[PDB]
């Protein structure tokens, strides 16, 4: 069973910097020290 | 039933299939032979061809690593799936002969 929330609080984004974060794997292949 | 051939049904199988560096997972039907630990042969461990010299070898692979990689791009040690062994694969060419 769903509710719909009661009390609530306006919900509001903050806002800052990702920095050097996110970063993954762009490709399946398989590299060594490697620098691409 | 009685339709134009170009009306009448055909299955399709689009086998997408990668090979990695993962442990391999479907293989041919290639029968395994013994293995030749001194001299230059030609070797295919799962599907990676080659011809060069295969040694004992100490590198220490990832758990589910089946080949490691030179500068180049060029496979120097290989996990044989059998025996689990890593095995530094070596040139048969000798450079430096005068
Ligand atoms: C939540 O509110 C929406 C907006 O009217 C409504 O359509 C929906 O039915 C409500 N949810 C429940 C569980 O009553
Ligand atoms: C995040 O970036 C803003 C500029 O948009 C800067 O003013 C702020 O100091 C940065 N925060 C940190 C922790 O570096
Ligand atoms: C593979 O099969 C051979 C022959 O049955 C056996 O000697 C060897 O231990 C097996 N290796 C693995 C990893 O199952």
């Amino acid at each position: 069973q769903c509710v719909n929330l009661t009390g609530r609080a306006t919900i509001q984004p903050s806002f800052t910097n990702s920095s050097h974060r996110g970063v993954y794997y762009p490709d399946t292949i398989f590299r060594s020290n490697s620098l691409v | 039933p009685t339709n134009g051939v170009g009306y009448q049904p055909y299955r399709v199988v689009v086998l997408s299939f990668e090979l990695l560096n993962a442990p391999a997972t479907v293989c041919g039907p290639k029968k395994s032979t013994n293995l030749i630990k001194n001299k230059c042969v030609n070797f295919n461990f799962n599907g990676l061809t080659g011809t060069g010299v295969l040694t004992e070898s100490n590198k220490k692979f990832l758990p589910f690593q089946q080949f490691g990689r030179d500068i180049a791009d060029t496979t120097d040690a290989v996990r044989d799936p059998q025996t689990l062994e890593i095995l530094d694969i070596t040139p048969c060419s000798f450079g430096g002969v005068s």
